[PDB]
């Protein structure tokens, strides 16, 4: 069968390999 | 379609074997590296890492 749902807030990974702490870095 | 080669062809038509090396130098675990000798590690002292 098939059905729909709402993804909520999820599916966020680390784009880069560098390390951050208390950083509000944005990425595209 | 056919891409035949003849020795009688002049410059600009002779076959040109090409190899292109693609690099991804970035902040990531390094696997391919040059022939640089590794030295001992030192802490709490200014060095040119």
């Amino acid at each position: 069968t098939q059905s729909y749902t709402n993804s909520f807030t999820r599916g966020v990974y680390y784009p880069d390999k560098v390390f951050r702490s208390s950083v509000l870095h944005s990425t595209q | 379609q056919s891409y035949g080669f003849r020795p009688t062809y002049g410059v600009g038509h002779q076959p040109y074997r090409v190899v292109v090396l693609s690099f991804e130098l970035l902040h990531a675990p390094a696997t391919v590296c040059g022939p640089k000798k590794s030295t001992n590690l030192v802490k709490n002292k200014c060095v040119n890492f």
